[PDB]
C-alpha cells in the first residue's frame, strides 16, 4: 500500500546547479507507454 | 490528511522497509504522477486517502481526487528546471536545456539527467515555476544514461 510525504516547494533556484546534453533522438512511442530508440 | 500545493515522494511498505516507487505535483487539490508509479493504485494522505479520478498507460500520466490541471509546455527554447525528488536524498533543482525526441505524430522535450527509478515523477519546471511535464519516462541511450521524455497531460 502506498503513501505520500511532502518532500519540497515547487519553485525555479536562482543558480541551480546546471548539468546534462540536449540530444535530439529519433523515437518510438508504443500502446503500452514504452519509448524505444528509431535509427 | 494533507492538501498543500508541492511536490510529495510516493512511498510503499510492501518491499523491505520503506521504499520510494516515486514522486509527483499536488495543485488545485489534485495529485499528478505517472501511471508506472502507481499502476492506478489509490494513495494515502496520513487518515486521508486519495483515488484515482483520470490515467492513460500511453500517456504514462495518472491524477488523483480530480482532472488533470497542469497546462504550461516547454517553449522549445529555454533552459528548464527539474526538481529532483532521490530516494532517501533532499529535493534538488537541477538546469538543463532539453533535448527532443522526434516521433512519427510530433516533436516532444526530453531531458538527458541520471536519476535512479524511484525519481521517476519529479517535475520539471519554467521560469514562471510552472510545471511543463514530469520526468521518469523515456530510453537509454548509448552512453546508458537516461533521457526522460518531458510528459503532461491535457486540461478540459
Ligand atoms: C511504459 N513504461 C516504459 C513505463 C515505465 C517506466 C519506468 C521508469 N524508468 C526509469 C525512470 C527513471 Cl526517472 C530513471 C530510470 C533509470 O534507469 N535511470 C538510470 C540513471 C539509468 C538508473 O539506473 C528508469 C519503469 C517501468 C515502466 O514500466
Amino acid at each position: 500500500d502506498m503513501y505520500i510525504e511532502r518532500a519540497g516547494d515547487i519553485t525555479w533556484e536562482k543558480d541551480a546547479e546546471v548539468t546534462g546534453n540536449s540530444p535530439r533522438l529519433d523515437v518510438a512511442l508504443d500502446e503500452s507507454g514504452d519509448f524505444s530508440l528509431v535509427e | 490528511g494533507e492538501t498543500t500545493d508541492g511536490v510529495y515522494r510516493v512511498m510503499t511498505r510492501r518491499l523491505l522497509g520503506s521504499t520510494q516507487v516515486g514522486v509527483g505535483v499536488m495543485q488545485e487539490g489534485v495529485f499528478h504522477t505517472m501511471w508506472h508509479v502507481t499502476k492506478g493504485a489509490a494513495l494515502r494522505s496520513g487518515e486521508g486517502r486519495l483515488d484515482p479520478y483520470w490515467g492513460d498507460v500511453k500517456q504514462d500520466l495518472v491524477s488523483y481526487c480530480g482532472p488533470w490541471k497542469l497546462d504550461a509546455a516547454w517553449d522549445g527554447l529555454s533552459e528548464v528546471q527539474l526538481l529532483a525528488v532521490p530516494p532517501g536524498e533532499r529535493a534538488k533543482n537541477i538546469q538543463t536545456l532539453p533535448g527532443i525526441f522526434k516521433t512519427k505524430d510530433g516533436d516532444i522535450g526530453a531531458v538527458a539527467l541520471d536519476y535512479p527509478a524511484g525519481t521517476s515523477g519529479s517535475p520539471i519546471l519554467d521560469k514562471c515555476g510552472r510545471v511543463i511535464g514530469l520526468y521518469g519516462n523515456g530510453v537509454v541511450i548509448k552512453n546508458g544514461s537516461y533521457v526522460s521524455a518531458i510528459t503532461q497531460g491535457k486540461r478540459e
